């Protein structure tokens, strides 16, 4: 439905999915279905839903094997979720995550793109003790180099 | 030669000089602040029960004194020389305060339905409760019918499918006193379970119903906030099958078995393995002999 | 009979195991107990829950007159006026 | 007024009709209906969540026999 | 020379004491003195630390109520006499009217304590405890002497008032002293009569209570080894306790029976 | 006396429980037949 170049209805049929309940192999399967029902959550712009949806996931689960895409996924999904909400703690929270996330560390750009982002989400939020903490975490990391102009 | 021997003899020196280092210190007395005076003064009662106004050492500290602190009074001038952990006695896991224990979730065979019915209960408040706020979740529910055909085992498996560990009570005015106040490390260590509501001369016990931390829940079980009825069946359709066999840590003679066994668990089982046993397989019709014999 | 009822919870046991072990000591032996519808009625608690302490020598009483141990020469000839309110632990005659 | 409620869910045709409910009845019907809605994943109660709690604590006093009247 | 210091500070008016906590800060003890006290310590002192478990008797300094030299056992003449000094002999065919109580609780005492291992090679649980609830009359004592006569193994023959001394604590002592017996004289079979003087159901009283919760929590200290078998009995059972009575406590309900018209002519 | 220790062959170290008071570990002193305490022998004491 959604490939068929309407989306209207599209996110309604999925938003009934209980795979919390639903009673099925293990956090793989129903892993992805929440997933897919929070992307189309944020394609229809149905915000509210999809922080709803999104409290039924466990973070702590996605320290697993094949644990990788799904987690990626989970992550980018709540960040289009935040950046159109208007937090930016938030964002440089899940930026962290997703750097943090041994498959990200490898590739030269999946880890560059990843701080980057990172940076510039702490230097976009306000100033309070969280602010100032996750600004001195990333001060620096070693792994920051010196992107030109970048780190300065 | 030389190696070993110096270093064992210097142990044992070491501990000979540090038997006399011992020989010389002096015990304190055992006993809780009650009530803080000025911040140099402290009423701690000791054990044996008397009750004194005592200093405070400098290098302690204060706020880690409050009411109910086991302090090391000195034992002549009467100082709190340093705090002490709360004593563990034998009135914890008998006033059940067990937060850990379970066995498995496929341990529960069948009860489908009711397993649904109190995961759907019990689940969405644990987990995310912003959802009601934005309204006051479900504090229990019942668990009804027969003598709650496997309640505490309902309980002690989908408490582990939850990820809450548990905080079980039984309810077989001082008790209920005491039963409510431990609620405060109840919330501490969840889903509550105060089982055995029947069987009453006690009338301080009644639904306070508090407010605690959101998130945690309780499942409040008898026969006869809180709003559900889980109704339960003694036997099940046709899951006396499934329990016998995941019942089975020691087929066709499952199904001869439970074709003519009408009871209520597996303790059918549990009596067919022991009989078995007096009399691993290679028993088929000693189970159905007993199921038979088995008077109830 | 009231010489058996004291205070000190165990106290009253205590004072039938060594009556009885007095008892054994000598070669033959008459106890008598009287009043013993002071010493022991029923055993239903309700709000005799603070009387329990007769209700424990009377259990020592009956422990020792029949129990997991040869008596001897003991011969006992109680007095009761009303045995309808006595216990049959101590009514029944293994004992009587 | 505390909690979040729709634009098709005027309560004023929740009282004119006769009814002889009381403030517990009413608490319970408010916390039945939102608790229905939350069953049924909506997080804005509406008409047919304060129906089904009307219902579901009005005719509650019933199941009683039937000779006695 | 330091040894010579170390015993002559070792004078032999020892104070008994138990050391019912253990924390770390090093090594420390909270004993609690026979004298009814409860006493700390940081320097544990003498005592080599040999895993110190809570619940031990240590010679500790009457004064500066340090722990001295550590005491091996103690167990009250109380329980020292609790023994079958001369194993009674009856018999087994000889009790009229209950055969099935009788085979049941044969299986559920001797065979557990005799064949151990051919009971869990089959996944079974041989239940420890096993409630004798009767009218009175119907032989409950005559069973248990039975299975005291032909049984081997040590008994202990415990005896309801028996654990209901009026110093607080002394009772717990008695019961621990009780459990000890059994579990060092292991295999072992733990008769307790007129369970119903023990603990009732509610609360000297405090002190009741307490010693029923000791006998609660030493017999769920139990596991399938530690061949101990406690063997309760009782007349009336006006709701004893329901905790008594629970998974892992006393589990096997042998009921006792009024004689039969069958069982009067065997018995007569 | 409720346990003589085993007596540790040499050095007997009774043991003695003086009831409500307390239970303590003693001695012999001036004893002539180290010996006669029975381990229930109902035994002499001192105060200190
Ligand atoms: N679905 C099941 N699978 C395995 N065992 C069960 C099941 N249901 C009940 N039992 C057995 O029946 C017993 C019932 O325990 P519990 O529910 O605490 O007491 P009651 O059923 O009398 O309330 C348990 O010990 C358990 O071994
Ligand atoms: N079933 C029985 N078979 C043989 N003797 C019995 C039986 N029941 C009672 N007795 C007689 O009574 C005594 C045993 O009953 P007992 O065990 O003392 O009862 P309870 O357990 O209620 O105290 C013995 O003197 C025995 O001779
Ligand atoms: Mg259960």
């Amino acid at each position: 439905k959604e490939q068929n170049g309407d989306v209207k209805e599209a996110a309604s049929i999925l938003q009934e999915l209980q795979v919390e309940t639903y009673g099925s192999m293990e956090k793989k399967e129903r892993v992805e279905f929440i997933l897919e029902q929070m992307r189309l959550c944020l394609a229809v712009k149905d915000y509210i839903r999809t922080q709803i949806i999104s409290k039924k996931i466990n973070t702590k689960f996605f320290q697993e094997e094949n644990t990788e895409k799904l987690k990626l996924k989970y992550y980018n999904l709540m960040i289009q979720l935040d950046q159109h909400e208007g937090s930016y703690l938030s964002i440089c929270k899940h930026y962290r995550a997703i750097y943090d996330t041994p498959c990200i560390q490898a590739e030269s750009e999946k880890w560059q793109q990843a701080l980057k982002s990172v940076v510039l989400y702490v230097i976009l939020a306000p100033f309070d003790n969280e602010q100032s903490d996750l600004v001195h975490r990333i001060s620096g990391d070693k792994k920051l180099e010196e992107i030109p102009k970048y780190k300065d | 030669e030389l190696r070993e021997q110096l270093k064992e003899l210097t142990k044992q020196y070491e501990k000979s000089e540090n038997d006399l280092k011992a020989l010389q210190s002096v015990g304190q007395i055992v006993g809780e602040v009650l009530k803080q005076l000025t911040e140099e003064k402290f009423i701690v009662k000791a054990t044996n029960g008397p009750r004194y106004v005592v200093g405070c050492r400098r290098q302690l500290d204060k706020s880690k004194l409050k009411p109910g602190t086991r302090v090391a009074l000195d034992m002549t001038t009467l100082t709190i020389m340093r705090y002490l952990p709360r004593e563990v006695d034998p009135l914890v896991y008998n006033m059940s305060h067990e937060d850990p224990g379970n066995v498995s979730y496929s341990e529960i065979g069948g009860l489908s339905e009711q397993i649904r019915e109190l995961r759907e209960v019990i689940e969405l408040p644990l987990t995310n409760p912003e959802l009601f706020q934005r309204i006051i979740p479900p504090k229990g529910c019942l668990l009804y019918g027969p003598p709650g055909t496997g309640k505490t085992l309902l309980a002690r498996a989908v408490a582990s499918q939850l990820d809450c560990n548990f905080l079980k009570v039984v309810s077989s005015g001082e008790s209920a006193r005491l039963i409510r106040e431990m609620f405060n490390y109840a919330r501490d260590h969840c889903i509550i379970f105060m089982d055995e509501i029947d069987a009453l001369m006690e009338l301080l016990n009644q639904m306070d119903g508090f407010d605690t931390l959101h998130r945690v829940k309780m499942i409040m079980a008898t026969n006869r906030r809180l709003d559900r009825k889980i109704h339960i069946d003694l036997p099940n359709e046709q899951a006396r099958l499934d329990i016998l066999k995941i019942h089975a840590g020691p087929e066709i003679d499952y199904e001869a078995i439970v074709k003519l066994s009408d009871g209520f668990n597996g303790a059918d089982l549990r009596n067919v393995c022991t009989e078995a046993g007096m009399f691993v397989q290679e028993d088929f019709m000693k189970a159905v002999r007993k199921v038979a014999d088995s008077k109830k | 009979g009231s010489e058996l009822v004291q205070k000190y919870v165990g106290e009253g046991a205590r004072m039938v195991r060594e009556l009885f072990e007095m008892a054994r000591t000598k070669k033959a032996c008459l106890i008598f107990f009287d009043e013993i519808d002071a010493i022991g009625g029923a055993r239903f608690d309700d709000g005799a829950g603070g009387d329990n302490e007769v209700q424990r020598t009377m259990l020592e009483l009956i422990n020792q007159l029949d129990g997991f141990d040869p008596r001897g020469n003991i011969k006992v000839l109680m007095a009761t006026n009303r045995p309808d309110t006595l216990d049959p632990a101590l009514m029944r005659p293994g004992r009587l | 007024s505390k909690m979040n409620l729709s634009e098709e869910v005027d309560l004023e045709d929740y009282v004119a009709r006769p009814d002889k409910i009381s403030g517990a009845d009413i608490n319970s019907i408010c916390q039945e209906s939102g608790m229905l809605a939350v069953r049924e994943n909506r997080y804005i109660v509406l008409a047919k969540d304060f129906e089904k709690a009307y219902k579901t604590v009005i005719k509650k006093d019933e199941q009683e026999h039937e000779f006695y009247k | 020379e330091n040894s010579e210091k170390i015993k002559v500070n070792k004078t032999l008016p020892y104070l008994v004491s138990n050391v019912i906590e253990l924390l770390d800060v090093g090594k420390c003890a909270v004993i609690k003195t026979s004298t009814r006290q409860t006493y700390f310590l940081p320097v544990i002192g003498l005592v080599d630390a040999e895993k110190l478990k809570p619940g031990d008797l240590v010679g500790v300094n009457k004064d500066s109520y340090l722990i001295l030299e550590t005491l091996p056992t103690e167990y009250d003449s109380r329980v020292k006499a609790m023994e079958v000094d001369e194993r009674p002999t009856e018999q087994y065919s000889d009790i009229g009217g209950l055969d099935k109580q009788i085979q049941e609780l044969v299986e559920a005492i001797v065979l557990p304590m005799n064949h151990k291992e051919k009971f869990e090679n089959l996944g079974i649980q041989p239940p420890k405890g096993v409630l004798m609830y009767g009218p009175p009359g119907t032989g409950k004592t005559l069973l248990a002497r039975a299975c005291a006569a032909q049984t081997k193994a040590t008994f202990l023959k415990l005896a309801g008032p028996q654990l209901v001394q009026m110093f607080i604590g002394d009772g717990a002592k008695l019961v621990r002293d009780a459990f000890a017996l059994a579990k060092e004289k292991a295999p072992s079979i733990i008769f307790i009569d007129e369970l119903d003087a023990i603990g009732t159901k509610r609360f000297g009283d405090r002190e009741v209570q307490r010693t029923m919760l000791e006998l609660l929590n030493q017999l769920d200290g139990f596991q399938p080894n530690t061949q101990v078998k406690v063997i309760a009995a009782t007349n009336r059972v006006d709701i004893l306790d329901p905790a008594l009575l629970r998974s892992g406590r006393l589990d096997r309900k042998i009921e006792f029976p009024m004689p039969n018209e069958e069982a009067r002519a065997r018995i007569m | 006396c409720t346990k003589i220790i085993n007596a540790d062959s040499e050095d007997p170290k009774y043991i003695i429980n003086v009831k409500q008071f307390a239970k303590f570990v003693v001695d012999l002193s001036d004893q002539v037949a180290p010996t006669d305490i029975e381990e229930g022998m109902r035994v002499g004491v001192d105060r200190n």
